[PDB]
RNA sequence: GAUUAAUAGGGACAGUCGGGGGCGUCAGUAUUCAAUUGUCAGAGGUGAAAUUCUUGGAUUUAUUGAAGACUAACAACUGCGAAAGCAUUCGCCAAGGAUGUUUUCAUUAAUCAGGAACGUAAACUAUUAGGGAUCGGACGGCGUUUAUUUUUGACCCGUUCGGCACCUUACGAUAGGAGUAUGGU
């Protein structure tokens, strides 16, 4: 009782100062089928790859 | 295999199975929806619908079209702009009976400025 | 009481949207490459003898 | 002068007004200028920069685009 | 003058989110929801209606509502209430859907 | 006949597709409102994909789709999905005897205020007409700006057609619900099946 | 076009919503949509007064004349799809079996 | 011999702004009518029907032509006009608004007796104190895209006038019916 909230240590922190897995990434996000820009970054990753 | 152009006029009080062919000049054959029907309240139903395509299956591959092309409408100028049963349950029995579907388009009249 | 309670809220209302013109103004002027200036160095203006 | 140039638009005003002849809005901007151009001749007059005989109704805007 | 239209257009709220309309998703989510699969659900539906006849009849005070609550209880009902007309009436304002004015 | 029943079983050669465009408020609601929409398109065989990049959705028929009406009930609900039809009622339009429609009543009034009343006037007091209409039509009436998105069967949508336009032609809704509520009465008996019901309207 | 062919050209063209912009609405002024239009019609007059129809068809199915649109139109306003919509052959004079051959 | 130049006026100029108005012009479909073909038994309405059109071929399919109407979607918690009202493009004609100016006469003004111009419906109802949006100027700028690099425009941000509307706060305010009887006519 009275030990830190990790998370929202690391929230507030963040409001204050304020190869192998991208292939898994495009099947995990092919099935939704939101496009969702950053899937389309990754989309020109993986043909650079 | 011979793309024959139908035209489906599906409104809500009877549904034309028309089929032409690519040109829309030459009707090949069409078959209404009341003629299948005895009732003029039933005349537009999805079994009076049902009746005139397999008819008018049977007749296009008597003729050895075997595909089709699908125009759907309906009454467009005043009218409701969307298709009655007869466009689903034709469509359906259509390629239920054979008759491999091309490309399917709701050519509907629509005004751009009516009354 | 009622009116000192509706006034601190407009008065927190107005200071934050002075805090986000201020924001946006420093991340869409010159004043980006500077240090941000303290708040009680900020509670003078001039000092001379 | 502020009249002369008051002036001015109504002439034009009424000259689109003559060829044009089937719409309201420019003849009520031609109303408007009109009373404009009277209240404006009338301190002129209580004034006495211009003689207090001279009249504009159309044939001064006639004798002075002429 | 008549009563039966104004019986139908009054109790429309309850019988439309009772069972009536299988077309409407509301309705249709509410003919499978479970209160209404009950053995005794049209019944319980004529002690609403029977209610709100009454209370067109005259009554200030209805017989289906719970009077004392815990105060605490009534504001989180009140206030989620009133959290949810306002966020539909926000979700209607945007979208173009004009919605039924009542204050 | 007039019950349908369901598809029981490659009918599509050229590979259709569709789409439509929406706005970002609805971009919001449809990305967290997609799953269902492409769990019931996939039981019924259609790929269905969101784009919120452009604002796009797009229904494309797959190899293993065997239903050819399915990629017109899918057109339809893509349509009211980007016209702000709630998640279910959207995916209502996909059983085999509902049908949208859209009418317009901007046209109707050439008047402001007298539109902005009549189109309150069609929407009732807190309601109670709309969802008295619905009740008496089966229908789904969403008054959606300056048109009327309707769904239900097609007797319902022409009995809804005749009441916007009456209630835009200055007859009021609560005259139209007084005659649908005879016409009901009517119909329940069969002892006046076929007589000239307008004595009674 | 050159072979004395009168046609109608009618083209469509969205406005383009800029990305990292927060204003919903992407609404070009009314000044702006007619100098839009004007560019629009200088641009499908000098690229198809020029050739003839095979070429102009040519450069139809790539969509030449909408990319060239697109491309000269975004100092104005920039647009986010230029189509041509509609191609409408009004009077053909000439019957002519030489090049109606040479197209097959 | 002639003040402040008003945080009230009227005018001038410049870039503009507007689905404000008039005249012409250009289109777009749709409806009706007619013609040419392929037709080949119903079509149309309705909750059901009926009147009606239908082997001289209706409804339908395709292509043209004419006429009259209107300007879908964009289309708004917007724009313009004093009001009713005003949505196709382009041209012409005047007018108007706001902004900016290193623009002028200096009370010209405010309000309305009299008068003057424009014209099937109803039916549920000196500040507030800022903030978030919005559009019309004017100014400023770290920057992305035009841009082969300067213009210039689009996007973002801040300042400033002006205006339709939202919410909060008020600064406050303030403006006989229904039953039951009794006796007459």
């Amino acid at each position: 009782i009275g030990n830190l909230d990790l998370r929202s240590e690391k929230q507030r922190q963040a409001e204050r100062d304020l190869n192998t897995a991208l292939k898994k990434y495009l099947r995990k996000q092919r099935k939704k089928n939101i496009i969702d820009e950053k899937r389309l970054k990754a989309e020109e990753l993986y043909r650079q790859m | 295999l011979v793309f024959g152009v139908a035209r489906i006029f599906a409104s809500f009080n009877d549904t034309f199975v028309h089929v032409t062919d690519l040109s829309g000049r030459e009707t090949i054959c069409r078959v209404t929806g009341g003629m299948k029907v005895k009732a003029d309240r039933d005349e537009s139903s999805p079994y009076a619908a049902m009746l005139a395509a397999q008819d008018v299956a049977a007749r296009c591959k008597e003729l050895g079209i075997t595909a089709l092309h699908i125009k759907i409408r309906a009454t467009g100028g005043n009218g409701t702009k969307t298709p009655g049963p007869g466009a689903q349950s034709a469509l359906r029995a259509l390629a239920r009976s054979g008759m491999k579907i091309g490309r399917i388009e709701d050519v509907t009249p629509t005004p751009s400025d009516s009354t | 009481p009622k009116v000192v309670k509706k006034a601190t809220e407009i008065k927190r209302e107005e200071l934050a949207a002075i805090k986000r013109r201020e924001e946006n103004e420093r991340k869409h002027s010159n004043k980006k490459y500077e240090k941000r200036k303290s708040e009680r160095e900020k509670a003078v203006l001039v000092k001379q003898q | 002068e502020d009249l002369y140039f008051l002036i001015k638009k109504a002439v034009a005003v009424r000259k689109h007004l003559e060829r044009n002849r089937k719409d309201k809005d420019s003849k009520f901007r031609l109303i408007l200028i009109e009373s404009r151009i009277h209240r404006l001749a009338r301190y002129y007059k209580t004034v006495g920069v211009l003689p207090p005989t001279w009249k504009y109704e159309s044939s001064t805007a006639s004798t002075l685009v002429a | 003058n008549d009563l039966a239209l104004q019986r139908l257009i009054a109790e429309s709220h309850i019988l439309s989110e009772a069972g009536a309309n299988p077309s409407h998703w509301q309705s249709s989510h509410a003919a499978t929801t479970g209160t209404n699969t009950r053995a005794f659900a049209t019944g319980r539906i004529a002690k609403k209606t029977t209610d709100m006849r009454i209370q067109a009849l005259g009554a200030k005070e209805s017989i289906l509502t719970q009077q004392k609550m815990p105060m605490n209880m009534r504001k989180g009902i009140v206030k989620h209430q009133e959290e949810k007309e306002k966020k539909r009436r926000q979700e209607a304002r945007e979208n173009g859907i004009v919605l039924e004015r009542e204050v | 006949k007039w019950k349908i029943e369901p598809f029981l079983p490659g009918p599509f050669l050229e590979e259709s597709s569709f789409m439509t465009l929406f706005p970002k408020y609805r971009e919001r609601y449809l990305k967290d409102c997609w799953p269902l929409v492409t769990k019931a398109l996939e039981k019924h065989g259609i790929a269905a994909t969101l784009d919120i990049v452009e604002g796009s959705m797009t229904v494309k028929t797959t190899r293993k789709t065997y239903d050819p009406a399915a990629i017109l009930k899918a057109r339809d609900l893509i349509k009211l999905l980007a016209r702000s039809v709630p998640a279910p009622q959207a995916l209502k339009i996909l059983e085999d005897g509902m049908a949208c429609d859209i009418i317009k009543i901007r046209s109707m009034v050439r008047n402001k205020e007298r539109f902005v009343k009549r189109r309150q006037r069609l929407l009732g007091q807190n309601g109670t007409t709309l969802k008295a209409l619905e009740l008496l039509t089966q229908t789904y009436i969403l008054v959606h700006g300056n048109t009327v998105s309707v769904m239900g069967g097609y007797k319902g949508l022409k009995e809804v057609r005749r009441v916007v336009e009456d209630t835009m032609n200055n007859i009021h809704p609560i005259y139209l619900i007084k005659e649908l509520m005879i016409k009901r009465e009517l119909a329940k008996d069969p002892a006046l099946a076929h007589e000239d019901w307008s004595r009674y309207l | 076009t050159t072979d004395h062919y009168l046609l109608r050209l009618f083209a469509i063209a969205f406005t383009k919503r800029r990305p990292n912009q927060i204003k919903k609405t992407t609404y070009a002024q009314s000044s702006q949509i007619r100098a839009i239009r004007r560019k629009m019609v200088e641009i499908i007059q000098r690229e198809a007064a020029s050739c003839t129809l095979h070429q102009l068809v040519s450069k139809l199915i790539p969509e030449v004349i909408g990319r060239e649109i697109e491309k000269a139109t975004q100092g104005i306003y920039p647009l986010q799809n230029v189509h041509i919509r509609k191609v409408k052959l009004l009077k053909q004079p000439k019957f002519d079996l030489g090049a109606l051959m040479a197209l097959h």
